């Protein structure tokens, strides 16, 4: 499996695009709210605040996060290779394998 | 006339740039969608600013006075001039302002200015909502 290390960068990357897709639901609320504040009916009128706050924070911390992210690859730099090992490890299961010939009361 | 000149000139060059368009979507294949994009941008900005200049010199246009030539003949050309005289909308345009208009349906004045208020309310908010963070 990868290092932790990657592990949670892609998961702030996937908290990025979620945030995303949140932004642009809170968008159509919005926009959905707009038409019947046009239409003339106040009941709903502080929901209005409310939403367009909580769509600019959504919108402004999203891409303070990915700036983040984006700066965090500055720093990163710097911090068949498998092959080189590779037949070895083959060689020392080949002859665990013999062992298992070799003995004949563990072939059960 | 300098009005009509310029009202000429760019609705030749809106007619050219629909000419464009249409013969590269007539093509059997779809070209790249960001090609198409870009010329759509273009038409439809084009067409902003025929409304713009359209709009600039009503004056012009309203103070001439259509004539037809001494010398043109309508006993031939009566069917081209009809063509032209004809102003009349499509009547599917016609039905559909009738249909949004039966949809739509001193109260309708104080409804106005209810309008006017959360306009302005709904602007002082969203300049706030932008004052409130630092985006630069």
């Amino acid at each position: 499996m990868q290092p932790p290390y990657i592990q949670e960068r892609l998961k702030s990357l996937n908290d990025i695009e979620t945030q995303l897709c949140s932004m642009l639901q809170e968008a159509s609320q919005v926009t959905f709210i707009f038409g019947e504040l046009k239409r003339g009916n106040e009941s709903v009128k502080p929901q209005f605040e409310n939403h367009v706050k909580q769509f600019y924070e959504r919108l402004d911390k999203s891409t303070t996060q990915l700036r983040k992210e984006i700066q965090l690859l500055d720093e990163n730099v710097g911090t068949n290779k498998k092959a080189l090992g590779q037949d070895t490890e083959k060689m020392e299961e080949q002859l665990d394998l013999l062992s298992a010939i070799l003995d004949p009361s563990k072939s059960k | 006339g300098q009005a009509l000149d310029a009202v000429r000139m760019r609705l030749a060059q809106l007619t050219h740039s629909l000419r464009r368009i249409r013969d590269e979507m007539s093509k059997a294949e779809l070209p790249q969608w960001y090609t198409l994009q870009s010329q759509l941008n273009v038409t439809l900005s084009q067409l902003v600013s025929v409304t713009s200049t359209l709009q600039h010199f009503q004056e012009t246009l309203d103070s001439t006075v259509v004539y037809p030539l001494p010398k043109f003949p309508t006993t031939s050309h009566e069917s081209l001039v009809t063509t032209l005289l004809r102003k009349k909308n499509i009547p599917e345009v016609d039905e559909w302002m009738k249909y949004v208009r039966e949809t739509s349906g001193e109260e309708i004045e104080k409804l106005l200015q209810q309008d006017r208020e959360i306009t302005n309310w709904a602007r002082t908010t969203f300049r706030n909502e932008y004052g409130k963070h630092d985006f630069k």
